[PDB]
């Protein structure tokens, strides 16, 4: 049973983690901006 | 309830690997963007400044190979030294500096004589005598004076006798460089000549080695690099009398290490500064005095300017280093990233 | 249900609150590199032990240092070391943090975890060569920690802060008795009592990974992962961070000794961490002694060892117990490393490979085995049922050349060899099952008092066993009276000896015959 | 941007580099030798960063015939060799040329022949039963599917012919891919395997690579990380079961303590390197199977002058799941296998693994010839007669099992004529259970040497004058 | 004139010194580790002087945390401890600190732990005999007035209990004083003999100086010299019997010869310090008697592989007057001391030094100790009364000579409410004549258990 | 390929050549020898380690 199950999360989680990567590549522009701002030490919202 | 823990921890390094993922894009996506920003050289400008600006903000804070024996008895050498040349006049300055590189040499082509000059002894007199009926009337009053003196103090080490001379003969040039009020330009041409050498591996080899004649290294040397019109006098003559007195030193290195003992003529420090691009010259003022108030000490500025800095300067003094480099914050950045 | 919420806000947390201002650093530059080890110039305010990061996230531990560079061990990933890199100063010693949630993890010697299962908090750091207690932070070793060993918990017996030694050849049962140590403590760790419970840190030094890997399984199958964690530095591990483990794990069950807590440190094993230490020394050019070690292996064994100690009132009481683990060569305990471990531990367990081939399991040689906290480090239930044990097995050692001629012997004779005997088939125990006090009292008491006489020998443990279970299902009151008194009461006693005799009158030996009476 | 040999030491050469063009550490460097009879082109692994632009390396081939000051290449990556399902049916040296076919494999992937071990995380203890046909193997040290197995002794006590024997019974019948690592032996052995394999048909599923004892120290001591990085590509890439076979694996150990002084190190106890551990730890990590993929790894284990506290052996001891060890005194009373049934060990023999009724007649064996073994010294001086009769019995008891822990095995026929034997588990546990009750303590002791099953015994007793 | 550190390589420390202000050899130098966490100062010991204004010396304390170029500072002597009767009741490590209490004896007399011995001509030319009042020790192993008596025993036999007692002894009959030497000493057992002796009431009278096992070489090595500084004081100065305990001399070997490694000396054979044999000396001769006093020493000796001829326990013997061998069969019986009679040894149970009937008794003595000890087998395994009559004779005399070996120790009060007793020597040697001769053989056996001498003896009969 | 154990002690006994039955080995074994000698002692030298 401990082996089904850690099959099926496996596959649910492989699902899961697809859909999340999709959804997740709209923010990384703002984010990563934001890092650039930081480390150069001026804001610029490029 | 084993099972539930797997399922729960696998869930957790899903999410740690989408994390690690989407770091590795966001790092990868401001390093574009940064890239783009230091386009403009303005941009580079301002990033220097910015870092400047932390320098002024940042608090201030507080050769060594010699032995003891050695240390001391080089020190009391070139104390020697200051009290003779109190008053000697340039062309004297440069025929000392001659005949101590052929005394120099002589060392190390004797090799018996250096061996029975450079052992340690309590006694001195004997070895004022042996020196004067060397070469009592050959050379001047002050190089035979200097000799003594030198043979007379305890050498850890016969080779560090030979080197004693050398440095003798160097300070002399650099004694004439500042008579003739031009150190800035034979520090510049000393740095210039051993950054070329630093990055031309093969002629410095060339020079380094000690077997071949000395003469025709330093006419190659002449030929090559030092022979070019646009080049100070005093800079060249000292550069091929080291290449001449070369004992195993790598080229490269012993004209860094002739800079370092220019500037430290006037007790200036080197600080050397890799920066993105040239700087200006309030940019350079600034630069010279927070180095000056940090390390207290005058600091004299070597700037080397490279591409992958991107920004920033990178400041090296003694064994210490202050990294304002933006590729350096990027690194940071990569590394840190969960 | 990964909501993509938790990843962005951790993300943007990150790079908001990144600020890498630049910090004055002292630089030296890798001037030579070989096997491990990195000669380094520069770095003049170094500091000895000091660690040092090198290019590509690599550490080092500055150990020599002289006017012309520094010697690093390197740590890891030596491969990646160059001529002419740049290594930048810590300004800090070796540490490692410290903290509640290491319980259940396995980690490298740099407390980094190496299981998978992420990021551990850390409490706090400790330095690695933090001193020991001195004389006058301790008191008098008195609490028992029970083993579950039958053999050890009579013979030599271990208390909390004892340093016990666990030495013999390879296979003789020496990791089987310190997890077996491990998974007895559970029942204390299920108490929920602090000055009961004992935290355990088992350090694999030198040992594939697989078998770490066997090693926390029959952990986890007892739950002895909840209370232990695990420093594991495994054969492919840099000789640093086999020589650093055994200061890892014990700078982690100093932290929780310092807070009242008792803890049981497992060393498997210290032979692996001086053959470490030894190259270590040895790439050095460290000056060699005998068997090629340096001048310094005694210190750096008894520099470990001496941290295992039990507190005094005044800093909270707690204790770390160590079970230091020595692999001996065709039982050469004559050896350097066993010599130097032996004097510095408080009793030794010796396993023999012929004892164990004899089907004497664990093979604990009793006869030259030893504990110095001795009878201290016992219940007084145990001290009074187990008194007779050692007098009765070294006669029955003297007897047992005369095994087949016991019409010959006087009665005396022949009674302690039979005795003797039985004494030795109790003593058996199988892996993986520990035993309560309670039934160590119970089964010392069935053969120290004449119970199993009448037991055939080949029946012994059988009987013992059925027994154990038989009490634990109808009697458990004498278990409960041991457990709660740690003594056995004339009361508890008798009732003992009445259910012994009932369980005879039931019982059937393998041979057909009756062991009534 | 090219190096220069400066100084010449046997196989360790010292080359001389400019500034920022040192290669990095393992990198392989070439050289030319160009005299006449020996020339050919070295390949220097980088094993020492010394300081001012040095480096010391190993050299692969004999340095015979080269020159101070030659140039020397740096190729900017470690030794590599081919790796892929074209290694199949093929003979490689330790830098992954084809012996058998010049510029065979040439165009292949190729892979980095030194690798970090698998991650810890990816680990997975192996407890599943392996059975050969061998009764003493079978009973006394259960050999693991998955897991690591070695073959410990002295020379010539027959390790080479239990690892011929065990690619006959494990390999010929294996699903998945063989890789044999001849590390340090003999060319002719190596041969006579090439030639078998292909008699077998086993070749075309097995990927052999030979670096031989006449090969300079760093071929010895790169040719089973060679052949470990095909049988790791095997595993990780292609996802199949593999078998390993090194034959000697001391030999990469003692090819490292031969260059280990002239590396510049101090010698460690017993003139060993002192990094043994080490070493011999990153080589043996790497031969492991990680979750879901199997490596079956089966090491002949030389131990230096039959002593097992030698550092070498005792060092590779703690990589083993199953270790048989064989001894001289066992191959002197020609006993074959020579396995010590006291001395070897499997980690699987206990109750859970094996079952109740396979242990308890192990233990039972290996009690009788501790016993046995006890005895053995009083029965020389003062005689059997002696013995307390319950002793005799144990004794005949002891010299009818000993006896018959022997068998013939295939690969030993061409030194006694026997046809080999193979005996199921279940057989195996039932006779030795049998002998260990004294079921067959009337017949002669003689019939218990090197036969089958019971059958076998049956057979040779009635030959001997004696019914079963 | 101070110097600075140049290398560092664990314990070893070289430093250079400016060129006239080089240290002496054995010097101590002061150095500072200012690391938060590992905030100390480290005491160097000059061991070598490297030329070139260098030396190199062994860290008393481990290194870590140390820096190069760090001051180091010249103390103008070699390592001193404190002296004189305030160090009585105190534990000190090997530099002369306080233990139990930091700063403690600061501020009295310190002297130099390397001394020589007394001169030849003041050493006493005839060995004399140290009356400890124990019948067993006193008739069988009489220790030597000034000598060394070698310790054997394991663990539950007596041997904290064989200490407390020549304490009690040394201080009440002698009205002397004792300093214990720990080398390598167990920091629990430390811990535990500090306890145990203020319980007893000994501290008071006991010095006590632990050199423990988690220290770098240079403190084992240098602990036994600090302790017998004490003890010299004691002789010299207060002209008082001292009592020195060394446990063990051994681990003083042992850290020699570990230092020796570490400044890359060459080891002699078995991998022993080559000045093994000038170490000990060095140790040993300053146990001596001189100017009428003397400093009695009692040293546990570790036998490496249970090989006496090997080069430690070789040289250790050179040096030993008497051994005393503690055994866990005598210890059972009940018999206390649990010294063993056949097994212990002195070198001065000799006619010439302890009288001619004195060794008569002791050989009669031992014969029968020795003939039951024979026949010890037989009894337990035929029987004892298989024997013949004169062998039952001589098992019930043995055993009554064995019992009455046993005393009651002023150690021992603690345990028992009874006291001790001190025979006199003459009525231990006319008491065993008597035993010995079976003129007591009817008597109960327990009437000869843990008693002094004969008039004990008439009293615990008439209470049978 | 396989050793001629030699003992001093087998010599004097007049075992000549002194040849060390138990511990002496051929690794070519049978394929070294004619079919006639390899039927006549296949399994000599177990039969005297025996
Ligand atoms: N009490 C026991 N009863 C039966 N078998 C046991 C017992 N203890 C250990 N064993 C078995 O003995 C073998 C050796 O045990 P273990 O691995 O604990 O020994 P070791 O001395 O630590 O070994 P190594 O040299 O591999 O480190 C294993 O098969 C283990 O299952
Ligand atoms: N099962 C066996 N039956 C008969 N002879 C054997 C057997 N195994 C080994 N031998 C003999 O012992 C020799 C050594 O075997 P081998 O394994 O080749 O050497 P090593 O043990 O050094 O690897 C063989 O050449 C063979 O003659
Ligand atoms: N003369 C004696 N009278 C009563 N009890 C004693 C006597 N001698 C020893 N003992 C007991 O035996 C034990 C011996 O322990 P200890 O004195 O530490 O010596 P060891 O270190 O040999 O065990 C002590 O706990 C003590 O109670
Ligand atoms: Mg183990
Ligand atoms: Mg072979």
């Amino acid at each position: 049973e401990v082996a089904q199950t850690l099959t099926q999360a496996d596959q649910q989680l492989s699902a899961q983690g697809d859909q999340v990567r999709s959804g997740l590549e709209s923010s990384v522009d703002g984010l990563s901006a934001k890092l650039a701002s930081r480390i150069l030490g001026v804001d610029v919202n490029s | 309830a084993q099972g539930a823990q797997q399922i729960q921890l696998m869930r957790q390094q899903l999410i740690r690997q989408l994390r690690t993922g989407l770091g590795a894009e966001a790092v990868n996506k401001a390093a574009e963007i940064v890239r783009a920003h230091v386009a403009d050289p303005q941009a580079q400008s301002a990033t220097v400044d910015r870092f400047l600006s932390e320098l002024e903000q940042m608090a201030p804070s507080s050769t060594s190979r010699l032995r003891a024996a050695s240390r001391q008895s080089l020190a009391a050498l070139v104390e020697k030294f200051d009290s003779v040349a109190g008053g000697l006049d340039a062309d004297g300055l440069t025929n000392l500096a001659d005949e101590l590189a052929s005394v120099a040499k002589l060392l190390l082509s004797e090799t018996a004589l250096n061996k029975h000059l450079a052992e340690p002894t309590d006694d001195s007199a004997p070895k004022v005598r042996l020196l004067e009926r060397l070469l009592s009337d050959k050379v001047s009053a002050t190089t035979l004076d200097l000799l003594r003196t030198a043979v007379s103090n305890r050498w850890s080490t016969e080779s560090n006798l030979i080197d004693a001379v050398e440095h003798t003969a160097r300070l002399a040039l650099l004694k004439r460089a500042e008579i003739a009020g031009e150190v800035d330009e034979v520090e510049e041409q000393l740095f210039r000549f051993g950054r070329v050498l630093d990055a031309e591996p093969r002629l410095s080899a060339l020079l380094s080695d000690y077997t071949t004649p000395a003469e025709g290294r330093v006419a190659l040397l002449d030929k090559a690099l030092t022979g070019r019109p646009g080049v100070n006098q005093t800079a060249a003559a000292l550069l091929s009398q080291t290449v001449g007195l070369l004992r195993g030193e790598r080229a490269d290195e012993a004209v860094i290490d002739l800079a370092e003992l220019a500037v430290s003529r006037r007790g200036e420090v080197v600080a050397h500064v890799s920066a993105a691009a040239e700087l200006s010259d309030a940019q350079r003022t600034r630069l010279t005095e927070v180095l000056s108030r940090i390390y207290g000490r005058p600091v004299s500025v070597q700037l080397h300017v490279d591409p992958e800095l991107l920004g920033g300067l990178s400041i090296t003094v003694g064994d210490e280093v202050i990294d304002g480099s933006i590729a350096s914050r990027l690194a940071a950045a990569q590394t840190g990233l969960p | 249900t990964i909501s993509a919420a938790d990843i962005e806000g951790a993300i943007e947390d990150y790079v908001s609150s990144f600020s890498a201002d630049t910090e004055r650093e002292e630089i030296g530059t890798v001037i030579d590199a070989g096997d491990g080890i990195a000669h380094v110039e520069g770095l003049p305010s170094v500091m000895t032990q000091e660690l040092l990061e090198f290019p590509g996230g690599v550490l080092g531990v500055a150990l020599n240092l002289d006017e012309h560079s520094v010697g690093a061990v390197i740590l890891g990933e030596f491969e990646k070391i160059e001529e002419g890199q740049q290594v930048k100063r810590t300004g800090e010693v070796l540490s490692v943090p410290v903290g509640d949630a290491f319980l259940g993890r396995v980690v490298n010697p740099l407390g980094q975890p190496i299981d998978g299962q992420g990021d551990i908090a850390a409490e706090t750091r400790r330095a690695l060569e933090l001193q020991a207690p001195s004389v006058v932070q301790r008191q008098s070793v008195s609490e028992p920690l029970q083993t579950g060993i039958k053999a050890i918990d009579a013979m030599t017996p271990i208390g909390r802060g004892q340093r016990q030694l666990i030495i013999g050849d390879r296979k003789t049962g020496k990791t089987a008795v310190c997890v077996d140590t491990i998974l007895n403590q559970r029942e204390a760790w299920l108490t929920g009592d602090p000055k009961q419970q004992v935290r355990c840190v088992y350090v694999a030094i030198g040992q594939k990974g697989t078998t770490i890997a066997s090693v926390k399984r029959a952990l986890e199958e007892g739950g002895a992962m909840e209370y232990t964690t695990i420093v594991a530095a495994p054969a492919s591990d840099a000789a640093g961070f086999k020589w650093l483990a055994p200061y890892t794990g014990s700078a982690i069950g100093q932290h929780w000794m310092y807070n009242g807590k008792h803890v049981l440190i497992v060393f498997d094993d210290l032979s692996k961490q001086a053959d470490a230490y030894r190259a270590i020394s040895l790439l050095l050019r460290r000056p060699p002694g005998r068997e090629a070690f340096p001048g310094d292996v005694f210190y750096l064994h008894s520099r470990l060892l001496e941290r295992c100690a039990k507190l005094s009132d005044e800093l909270g009481g707690g204790s770390m117990t160590g079970l230091p683990i020595i692999e001996t060569k065709a039982n050469d305990i004559s050896a350097f490393i066993p010599t130097n471990v032996i004097s510095i531990t408080d009793g030794q367990c010796f396993l023999e490979s012929d004892l164990f081939n004899q089907g004497v399991r664990p093979a604990i040689n009793v006869g030259v085995s030893v504990s110095r906290v001795g009878g201290a480090a016992q219940i007084k239930a145990m001290k009074e049922v187990a008194g007779s044990l050692r007098l009765d097995l070294s006669q029955y050692r003297e007897l047992e050349a005369f095994a087949a001629f016991a019409s010959d012997l006087d009665a005396a004779s022949k009674a302690q060899l039979d005795r003797g005997a039985r004494l030795v088939e109790l003593l058996k125990q199988p892996q993986y099952s520990p035993l309560a006090v309670e039934e160590q009292v119970v089964a010392i008491f069935l053969g120290t008092q004449g119970h199993l006489d009448s037991v055939p020998v080949e029946d012994v443990q059988r009987f013992e066993s059925e027994l154990l279970e038989h009490v634990k299902a109808s009697h458990s009151d004498i278990f409960d009276g041991i457990r709660e008194t740690k003594k056995l009461s004339e009361e508890a006693e008798e009732k003992l000896v009445s259910v012994i005799n009932e369980f005879k009158k039931g019982f059937q030996a393998s041979d057909g015959s009756s062991v009534v009476v | 941007t090219a190096g220069r040999v400066v100084r010449i030491t046997g196989p360790v050469v010292d080359v001389e580099f400019p500034r920022g063009s040192v290669p990095e550490l393992f990198n392989a460097l070439h050289a030319e030798i160009t005299f006449g009879a020996l020339a050919k082109t070295l390949t220097l692994e980088v094993a020492q960063h010394l300081g001012d632009s040095l480096v010391r390396c190993i050299s692969m081939q004999p340095t015979d015939g080269l020159v101070r000051g030659v140039e020397v290449t740096d190729t900017g990556a470690s030794i590599s060799v081919p790796v892929g399902d074209g290694v199949k049916g093929h003979v490689f040296n330790a830098l992954g040329d084809c012996l058998d076919d010049p510029g065979y494999g040439k165009d292949f992937e190729h892979w980095s022949i030194h690798r970090k071990p698998p991650a810890f995380s990816d680990l997975e203890p192996r407890t599943e039963m392996l059975e050969t046909g061998l009764k003493v193997v079978d009973l006394l040290t259960p050999y693991v599917r998955g897991g690591k197995i070695a073959l410990f002794g002295g020379a010539g006590v027959g390790k080479t012919v239990l690892i011929q024997e065990m690619i006959n019974r494990i390999a010929r019948n294996f699903g998945g891919t063989s890789v044999f690592a001849g590390v340090g032996e003999r060319t002719r052995e190596g041969n006579d395997l090439w030639v078998e394999l292909a008699d077998a048909n086993v070749l075309k599923d097995t990927a052999l690579v030979f670096g031989q004892m006449d090969e300079p120290p760093g071929t010895r001591m790169r040719v089973a990380l060679s052949a470990l990085t095909m049988a790791e590509f095997f595993r990780d890439e292609q996802g199949q079961d593999v078998l390993l076979f090194i034959d000697n694996i001391f030999r990469f150990t003692q090819a490292g303590s031969e260059v280990s002084t002239l590396l510049g190190r101090m010698p460690s106890a017993v003139g060993y390197q002192p990094t043994l551990a080490d070493e011999m730890g990153e080589l043996q990590e790497r031969i492991t199977s990680t979750r879901g993929r199997s490596i079956t790894s089966m090491q002949a284990v030389y131990v230096p002058a039959d002593d097992y506290t030698d550092p070498a052996p005792a060092t590779t001891f703690a990589h083993l799941d199953a270790t048989t060890e064989l001894s001289r005194a066992v191959f002197s009373k020609g006993i074959f296998p020579a396995v010590d049934p006291l001395a070897s060990s499997s980690t699987i023999l206990d109750p859970a693994i094996v079952g109740d009724e396979h242990y308890r007649v192990a233990q039972e064996v290996i009690r009788i010839l501790q016993r046995y073994k006890d005895l053995q010294d009083i029965i020389a001086i003062l005689g059997i007669d002696e013995l307390s009769e319950e002793d005799k019995q144990l004794v005949n008891r002891a010299r009818r099992i000993e006896r018959f822990l022997s068998q013939n095995m295939m690969a030993a026929e061409q030194f006694t004529g026997q046809p080999g034997s193979t005996v199921p588990l279940k057989e195996t546990i039932e006779a030795f259970d049998k002998l260990t009750k004294g079921e067959f303590d009337h017949l002669p002791e003689q019939a218990f040497f090197l036969i089958g099953g019971l059958d076998d015994l049956a057979k040779k007793a009635e030959s001997l004058g004696a019914k079963l």
